[PDB]
């Protein structure tokens, strides 16, 4: 009478390592609490008075940023349903680019309203179907919400005021000069074709001059050294080679016979002339700037030297393709003279120093091309990191704004008036449904109250200011960072705005996220083991 | 330090001992199967170190199973898979009657009998038996299927598969009859060679068939093959139909420009030869033990031949008996008469989530597939080794066509008359005589015990009906516990199998016997 | 589907039909002594593996039962287990390396797999563990009745 | 203690009444666990595997494989789910469930001195007067659409949400109905299943063509192509070597160049053909012409292909070849010594969609494919992995229902009347297996059971309203899994396979009897 043993059946036939939870209170609360305290973990880091964290991850690299995705992006999140919301988020983050952090501050609130009514008396099955029905009603309302549209995507200054609010979240000091620049680089991309691509901005770091001194070329700058003497060309021609900058050879074997004399003391000058005519023959079509994917041979960087050709050595073939687009060029598999068609123009080519790095500089003075870059200083490497984050999220923002010109009232408003009118429709809706609606429509309150918390300011007040005001009739009416007191003001004359696709999708995924946790009944997890990827 | 003859691990005992050691062992290896015996025995469940699981009631796959560390259980647990593999049948009776002879002969152990006195009346008593065994039999007419059938499903009433018993009699016997060959004046059955069982789990056992012809679990190598021709021609192929390096080193030394070209066209051209001279027979489907090249299909489908690739080396030789071909090597020396003529039907169904090829209607076929399709691998495991049993005992009386009555009966009537023969010895060796004539009575009495009944009241009743002249074959009712005639329940044994048992537990018994030493623990020395 | 093996599934049944007169066990070494007189003794030219266990650490049997039917089937190879702390390794060996299979060849050893839980799992079949081994070409390459092998006088005829 | 332990002392045994005890407990431990499973109400599981991989389940087969036990008797019901899902596709927890209340009603009688034997033969009795109930208790009905999507949603909205299942039902019937040959045996392989990872559950549909998950490995490639010449081709484009150790040998540069260009012939020959073809079926820029190749394709290729506005793909399936025959309408090609117009397909509109590092390249507008594709779309990996198992149960419900012509009704009701049956028939069988026919009937009982159970009502009012309706009316009635009263199953259209039942039937009797007939378990390969 001192041991309670295993209970017969599937107790004692579990593994030795393996886990089961079953029943209510043993697994959906302990999901629950999970997902809070994943939500509370994040929360801090919300709206412009977030705060940047230090994160060390398992191979000692350090992140500081308060980006949400990142965030859970390097902590080893162990439990499934923490899991489960960090792919919600990761998912958001594909989609869209921004809202990370709402949907975990939605998804930790409403599994936290879900436990709520379940110890009152709610079922999971009716509380599901409330959550379901309140999301539809969410997803009819939300277009009835926006406020204004982009109306002009080639516009620099109406871009970078629409791009503002996106990268006032993150880097709140200095905002506009980040917005003026991220405008001007998507401006130069996003030619008439209504297509925007994010893979043509690009984002090059380097370190010494504070993120003030950051520009933005049209063109690309790569971070390596110049093969030959030339360094630097007015009226480039370039010629782009994906094979290297050699005498092409075979491929099952070369050996080379002689039998003669005369063939051995041949061979090398014949190599040698045939090198010289190949260069020559590439020259001469008024080539000046030859870039090679591959290995560039002594004697063939000794013609190119005595021809006045600038080599460039580019090991990547990305950027080899990034290249060949900005640049108008075709990358030739073989070493021929390029033709007409297939000759790059930059206008441009040099060998440059910034800081103490030394870049070649594919330079366009026109306003316009298929890639443009943006060269970031700073003075810390993880500084500009975080302002490469930053500038992600501008041209994500961009991109979906050239998806959906829509947009809805930042700070709080949407979701305040979302709030609002899912309780009011909570109302007229009879039976054990209702409950999870009101609870759906609570959970809204999430962001202005953790905008509040950040801000410095008492959530409580800023809350009943807000239905005070929507309930007189202004729905556009979001909270005053700039006081000390909790104040609102309205977003749609300060130009505080969010994307309403990016809105729509979060509240989906986070939705999605709550009911997929709530539906689990039964965990079976089974021995950790190893596996350390 | 020490200094020893022998090494330091070798152990060695010697005396009354190391008799009772093994005839304990021998005792011990009986008992561990004694209750799967008879139509009312119960299954065990045998865990594999792999992790496998095996359910059965037979003896040899029981005991082949069992791992253990004294000699004479590794003698017994032989003697089982000699039993096994010689007859098929019969597996747990010799391991009983060999633990009963070993219990009797201990007896006389205990007291100042040498042992070799006890082995020359083993010998002489089993002669005695062969004598009694051949004297009792009945002739059988092969020619009868309905007596063939009889004796089938009497061998497998006792096994999980005699609730369908009409199927797998009916199946046995019609994979023995059509798998029998007689080539150049021999006879020979080989069912371990052809008769292939597949058994796929899923479906109902009632599903379960012989077919006319093979299965293989194969598919064509391209779509556009035909997965159904009515009237194939087929042929079977052992080199691979792609281009191959030689054995000797044959590096080239290309100089021109076009003599890279002109090798990687010879190499399709000889492709293309070798799909021509396939072709020039005129052939439906081609089956090769090696891979078969994509140009080679292509060049075989230009002429709407169905190509399998890839196949066992024993399926081949399986489909050449089946449809009446020839296996050849070198495709250039195919004549008409390799070409399987007799092949009724082809075609390649899906079973569940997998293709399987069939060539099921021959004419007159040498080889067989069984298509097992039950709940799942274990079930489908002991219905192939029931359906093994029943094919190896219709073999066996294929070949001899001696009967012998069955359920105890025929051991008892020995067991008579041995003790009549030993009523006028009056030697020194009567007594181990006459115990080991009555060892017999084991396996009647582990029948009653399994049926339930009374043993001793239902012994006595058998031994004094076989006490009367014209009883030798009446024996125990298997599932009622009643003394009943074997002319009657039907219940028979092939000669071979009765003689084999004996043969094998006397023989075991005397070998058991000879032995009053044991030394282990040296090195293999190798 | 290349990746699926098909050719797995037959060589399993095959696997299980691989000898008839007994499963036969792994030969397990008592001594330190036992097992350097051992690898040095027997021919170079052959491998021998060599198993390092101990009872009760899980992902063992298994591999056990895999060596089983190695032996069964390969004739050639040595198999062959031996307790962990009958060797005496450290206490690191026997807190994570218990899964370790050791190779000899020519008396020396020419794989020495540690560890081996992640590449082939807990519950690993023989055909897996058998690729395992295969993959750094570590194998090298008709049933009697019972026996066959029975002075030098052979024959000769009239002379 | 026992002879096997006193041969081999580390051998561990169960002998007797300890057998039965050991896989009793273990049937209804594995019983007990899948309950909660049976019917749309039921409860989901969340498995966490040892690399830490969620998944969300709800199949008997699934649940029991990614469940951590190491038992015998859970190894053998183990075996006997995955053969029923391997042959039908359905009915794991049922055959699980049944097995389990097979063996307790057993061991209910075997406890008070019974021999399992006369339980076998009552269980093997009952069984045969079940299938003779079930042949004639079947709905001979002609498969239309209605049916099918009736037997689709039954499997799905067990398997999936109701709008999910909703969406899965019309998505799996539509392709069952579009690859169906009349008179024909379907063919599930013809029907690829395509996972996306970017929008909702709900966005799952059927595409009238094919999907392929790799796109073209060129820059200059089109980006999309309204007319489209299929070129289904399994040649390789790339470069090869010699078998016979060739080699190269020159004597100045001059000559290893003319080698250098003399050794792609036979590749530039190949790709010379292709053009070839590709300018006679087109002279125009109306048609484009799309090459789908088995094997690689080398960049040299590629960029000739490019040139003159060929879209070419590599690596592509092997499947794909009868796949894309079967859709397109061409012929698959191993050599292009011989080929003409005729041997290419047709396909209305060829694009690629790009998302994030893969590439996919759609093949739509075919005339009458026979082999159409079925994308999976979900935000997580567990809900592909979901939505593609219930994708699969649904698609062996459909075709189950198409091969057998009848289809049974469900909800219990068949059950029920079978225990109604074999109750009215126990009086005619002999001796003592009455009891095992009792058990027999009493076992089958535990589907309306669960599902009572599970829908949350008491298991004993409900189950004998049932039966006190069905032997009032005689109607095939099953549990009403919302409101308890009995309903018509066949009316309400929960339909159930024929041959899912049938191998129910079969395996549960087969399993429980050759279980109920053991009588040691034993362990002695060691030592
Ligand atoms: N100047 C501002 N005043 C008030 N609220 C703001 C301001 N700028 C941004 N916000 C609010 O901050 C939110 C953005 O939070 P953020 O940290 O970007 O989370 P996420 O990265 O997940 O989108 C928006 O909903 C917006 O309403
Ligand atoms: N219906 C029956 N009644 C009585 N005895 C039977 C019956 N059927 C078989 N037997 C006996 O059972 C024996 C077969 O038992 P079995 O389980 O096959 O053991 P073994 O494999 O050692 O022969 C036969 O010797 C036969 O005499
Ligand atoms: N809407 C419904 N109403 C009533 N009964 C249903 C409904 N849907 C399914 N059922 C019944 O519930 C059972 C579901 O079994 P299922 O969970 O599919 O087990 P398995 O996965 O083993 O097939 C079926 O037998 C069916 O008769
Ligand atoms: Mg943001
Ligand atoms: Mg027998
Ligand atoms: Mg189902």
């Amino acid at each position: 009478a001192l041991h309670v043993p295993k209970a017969p059946g599937f107790a004692q036939m579990l593994k030795e390592g393996a886990k089961h939870f079953s029943g209510l209170e043993e697994a959906v609360y302990r999901n629950i609490q999970a997902c809070k305290e994943l939500a509370q973990t994040t929360r801090t880091a919300y709206g412009p008075n977030g705060m940047n964290k230090m994160v060390i991850n398992h191979l000692e690299k350090l992140f500081v940023t308060n980006d949400a995705a990142t965030i859970l992006r390097e902590l080893e999140v162990q439990h499934p349903a923490a899991k489960m919301i960090v792919m919600a988020s990761h998912m958001q983050e594909q989609e869209v680019g921004d809202g990370t952090n709402f949907v975990l501050v939605f998804a930790g609130a409403l599994l936290e309203l879900a436990e709520e009514l379940l110890r009152i008396g709610l079922s999971v099955s009716e509380v599901i179907e409330g959550y379901e029905i309140a999301c539809r009603k969410a997803h009819e309302i939300l277009p009835n919400l926006v406020c204004c549209s982009a109306k002009n995507l080639r516009d620099i200054d109406e871009v970078s005021s629409l791009l503002r609010t996106s990268i006032m979240s993150k880097q709140y000091g200095n905002e506009v000069f980040l917005a003026k620049l991220i405008a001007q680089a998507c401006v130069s991309i996003f030619p008439d074709s209504g297509h925007f691509n994010v893979d043509n901005i690009r984002v090059c770091k380097i370190l010494g001059s504070g993120i003030s001194s950051s520009s933005v070329l049209h063109g690309m700058v790569f971070k390596k050294e110049t093969e030959g003497d030339v360094t630097s060309v007015k009226d480039a021609k370039i010629a782009v080679y994906s094979c290297p900058f050699d005498g092409m050879i075979t491929e099952t074997k070369g050996t080379v016979l002689i039998k003669t004399a005369e063939e051995l003391m041949n061979f090398s000058k014949g190599e040698e002339n045939l090198m010289d005519a190949q260069v020559k023959a590439i020259a001469d079509t008024g080539a000046n700037v030859v870039v090679t994917g591959g290995k560039v041979a002594d004697m063939a960087l000794h013609y190119a030297n005595k021809y006045n050709i600038m080599l460039v050595r580019l090991n990547s073939k990305w950027d080899l393709r990034r290249l060949c687009k900005t640049v108008g060029a075709t990358a030739l598999p073989r070493l021929t003279p390029p033709v007409l068609e297939e000759m790059g123009h930059c206008d441009s080519v040099y060998l440059s120093e910034v800081g103490d790095t030394q870049v070649v500089v594919f330079k366009h003075e026109k306003e316009d091309g298929a890639i443009s870059t943006i060269v970031l200083r700073g003075s810390t490497d993880n500084l500009m990191d975080d302002i490469e984050r930053a500038v992600d999220d501008g041209v994500n923002t961009f991109k979906v704004l050239t998806r959906d010109k829509r947009l809805v009232p930042g700070g709080g408003a949407t979701e305040i008036e979302l709030a609002k009118q899912i309780t009011s429709y909570g109302e007229t809706c009879p039976g054990l449904e209702q409950y999870a609606i009101k609870k759906f429509a609570e959970a809204f309150e999430a962001i202005p109250r953790a905008l509040a918390e950040n801000s410095g300011v008492k959530a409580n007040e800023v809350i009943s200011k807000l239905y005070a005001v929507h309930q007189e009739g202004n729905k556009n009416v979001g909270l005053d960072i700039e006081a000390e007191v909790p104040a609102v003001k309205d977003m749609l004359e300060a130009g505080i705005l969010d994307t309403y696709l990016g809105k729509y999708w979060a509240i989906k995924l986070a939705t999605n996220a709550a009911v997929t946790v709530l539906r689990v009944d039964q965990i079976i997890m089974a021995k950790p083991a190893g596996g350390p990827k | 330090r020490p200094v020893l003859v022998l090494s330091q691990n070798t152990k060695r005992e010697s005396g009354r001992k190391v008799q009772s050691g093994n005839i304990n062992a021998a005792k011990t290896i009986a008992d561990i199967i004694r209750t799967c015996l008879g139509p009312k025995s119960m299954m065990k469940m045998l865990l594999d170190p792999m992790g496998g699981i095996v359910m059965t009631n037979d003896g040899n796959a029981i005991l082949r199973e069992i791992q253990v560390q004294h000699p004479a259980a590794k003698s017994m647990i032989e003697i089982s898979r000699t039993q096994d593999e010689e007859v098929g049948d019969g597996t747990t009776s010799v391991i009983i009657l060999a633990g009963e002879m070993l219990s009797v002969a201990e007896h006389f152990l205990e007291q100042q009998m040498h042992p070799t006195v006890v082995i020359s009346a083993y010998r002489k008593a089993l002669d005695d038996m062969i004598s009694t065994l051949k004297k009792i039999s009945i002739p059988v007419d092969i020619s009868d299927s309905d007596m063939m059938l009889n004796i089938i499903n009497s061998s497998i009433t006792t096994k999980a598969i005699s609730r369908w018993s009409s199927l797998a009699c009916n199946i046995a016997l019609d994979a023995v009859k059509m798998v029998q060959f007689e080539e150049n004046g021999r006879k020979e059955i080989d069912i371990k060679k052809y008769a292939r069982v597949e058994k796929i789990p899923g479906g109902i056992i009632e599903d379960s068939c012989v077919l006319r012809g093979v299965m293989i679990n194969k598919d064509v190598t391209h779509p556009r093959m035909r997965r159904y021709i009515k009237n194939p021609r087929i042929v079977l192929l052992d080199s691979s139909l792609e281009y191959k390096k030689g054995e000797s080193q044959t590096d080239i030394e290309i100089t021109r420009e076009e003599d890279f070209t002109r090798i990687l066209q010879m190499e399709e051209e000889y492709i293309q030869q070798l799909c021509e001279d396939i072709i020039q027979l005129k052939p439906d489907v081609v089956i090769t033990e090696k891979g078969i090249s994509d140009l080679a299909q292509h060049y075989l489908m230009r002429a709407n031949i169905t190509a399998i690739r890839r196949v066992r080396k024993t399926d081949n030789n399986r489909i050449a008996r089946a449809c009446g071909a020839r296996i050849v090597s070198r495709p250039e020396e195919l004549r008409e008469d390799d070409v399987g003529t007799g092949a009724g039907l082809l075609e390649i169904k899906k079973i569940g989530d997998e293709y399987f090829t069939f060539i099921t209607d021959c004419k007159d076929p040498k080889a067989c597939t069984i298509l097992l399709r039950g709940a799942s691998k274990e079930i489908l495991s002991e219905v192939e080794r029931n359906l093994q049993d029943a094919m190896q005992v219709c073999r066996n009386v294929l070949l001899d066509p001696q009967l012998v009555p069955g359920g105890g009966a025929s051991e008892m009537a020995v067991a008579h008359a041995l003790t009549e023969k030993s009523k006028a010895m009056t030697g020194v060796e009567q007594w181990p005589y006459r115990a080991v004539a009555q060892a017999l009575e084991v396996i009647p009495r582990t029948l009653i015990q399994n049926c339930g009944a009374s043993t001793i009241r239902l012994l006595t009743s058998l031994r004094a009906k076989h006490t009367q002249e014209n009883c030798e074959t009446w024996g125990v009712n298997g599932e009622t516990g009643t003394l009943v005639d074997m002319k009657e329940l039907g219940i028979w044994e092939p000669l071979a199998v009765k003689l084999q048992t004996y043969k094998t537990a006397v023989e075991t018994a005397v070998l058991l016997l000879r032995i009053d030493d044991i030394v282990s623990g040296h090195k293999k020395k190798g | 589907f290349l990746q699926q093996y098909r050719k797995q599934r037959m060589e399993e049944m095959r696997q299980q039909l691989h000898k008839g007169p007994q499963f036969k066990q792994v030969f397990e070494i008592s001594s330190g002594e036992g097992f350097l007189d051992m690898i040095d003794k027997e021919q170079k030219s052959i491998v021998i593996m060599v198993h390092i266990y101990e009872d009760g650490i899980p992902g063992t049997e298994a591999m056990n039962g895999c060596m089983i039917c190695l032996a069964a089937e390969y004739p050639a190879v040595k198999f062959c287990k031996v307790k962990s702390s009958v060797i005496g390794a450290s206490s690191q060996f026997t807190r994570n390396a218990l899964p370790a299979l050791l190779i000899y060849k020519g008396g020396e050893l020419i794989g020495n797999f540690v560890r081996v839980t992640d590449q082939l799992g807990d519950d690993f079949f023989a055909v897996d563990l058998e690729a395992f081994l295969q993959e750094f070409g570590l194998l090298p390459e008709v049933l009697t009745s019972v026996r066959n092998s029975a002075s030098e006088d052979s024959d000769l005829e009239i002379d | 203690m026992a002879a096997v332990k006193t041969l081999n002392p580390k051998a561990e045994v169960a002998r007797a009444q300890a057998a039965l005890a050991v896989n009793i407990s273990a049937a209804r431990g594995l019983q007990d666990v899948l309950r909660t499973n049976l019917g749309p109400k039921g409860t989901m599981k969340m498995l966490v595997s040892g690399a830490g991989d969620i998944k969300l389940t709800k199949d008997g087969n699934v649940l029991l494989h990614e469940m951590q036990i190491q038992h015998p008797t859970a190894s053998l019901i183990a075996k006997v789910a995955t053969a029923q899902d391997d042959i039908t596709g359905d009915g794991t927890t049922s055959n699980v469930l049944i097995i389990g209340e097979l063996l307790k009603q057993a061991d209910l009688y075997i406890s008070e001195g019974l021999h399992p034997r006369i339980i076998t033969e009552g269980f093997e009795a009952a069984k045969e007067k079940a299938l003779q109930f079930l042949e004639e208790v079947k709905v001979s009905r002609e498969m239309d659409r209605e049916t099918l999507i009736d037997v689709a949603r039954t499997s799905l909205r067990t398997k999936v949400h109701a709008e999910l299942a909703d969406v899965l039902t019309e998505a799996v019937v539509d392709s069952i109905l579009a690859i169906k040959k009349q008179d024909e045996p379907i063919d599930l392989f013809m029907i690829e299943i395509m996972e996306m990872k970017h929008k909702s559950e709900t966005d799952t549909s059927l595409i009238r063509g094919l999907v392929l998950d790799h796109g073209a490995r060129h820059p200059d490639m089109k980006k999309r192509v309204e007319d489209a010449y299929i070129l289904t081709c399994n040649v390789s484009l790339e470069y090869e070597k010699t078998e016979v150790n060739s080699g190269f040998f020159y004597k100045s540069a001059e000559e290893r160049e003319k080698l250098v260009k003399a050794e792609r012939k036979f590749i530039e020959d190949r790709v010379k053909k292709i053009i070839e073809l590709k300018r006679k079926v087109c002279g125009d820029s109306d048609k484009g012409f799309v090459v789908i190749n088995q094997k690689g394709i080398d960049p040299f290729s590629l960029d000739a292909l490019s040139k003159e506005g060929i879209v070419a793909l590599r690596r592509a399936k092997r499947r794909n070849m009868e796949r894309l025959t079967l859709a397109c309408g061409g012929v698959a090609l191993n050599s292009f010594d011989d080929l003409s117009p005729d041997c290419l397909g047709h396909a209305g509109l060829v694009y690629e969609y790009t998302l994030g590092e893969e590439k996919f390249t759609f093949i739509e507008k075919c005339n009458n494919p026979r082999s159409v594709t079925l994308l999976i779309k979900g935000p997580n990996k567990h809900t592909l992995t979901q939505i593609k198992d219930a994708v699969r149960d649904g698609l062996r419900a459909v075709k189950n229902a198409i091969d057998d012509g009848c289809v049974v009704p469900g909800a219990g009701a068949v059950e029920v009347a079978m225990a109604e049956a074999l109750i009215k028939h126990k009086p005619s069988v002999k001796g003592r297996a009455q009891l095992g026919v009792q058990a027999f009937a009493d076992a089958l009982l535990i589907i309306p059971k669960v599902l009572a159970q599970n829908s949350g009502f008491d298991l004993q009012e409900t189950l004998v309203k049932i039966q006190a309706e069905h032997s009032e009316s005689g109607q095939l009635v099953g549990v009403d899994l919302n409101t308890g009263e009995p309903m018509v199953a066949a009316e309400v259209g929960v339909w159930d396979n024929y041959c899912v039942k049938k191998q129910l039937l079969h395996s549960c009797t087969v399993i429980a009897t050759n279980i109920l007939l053991v009588d040691e378990i034993m362990r002695a390969g060691m030592s």
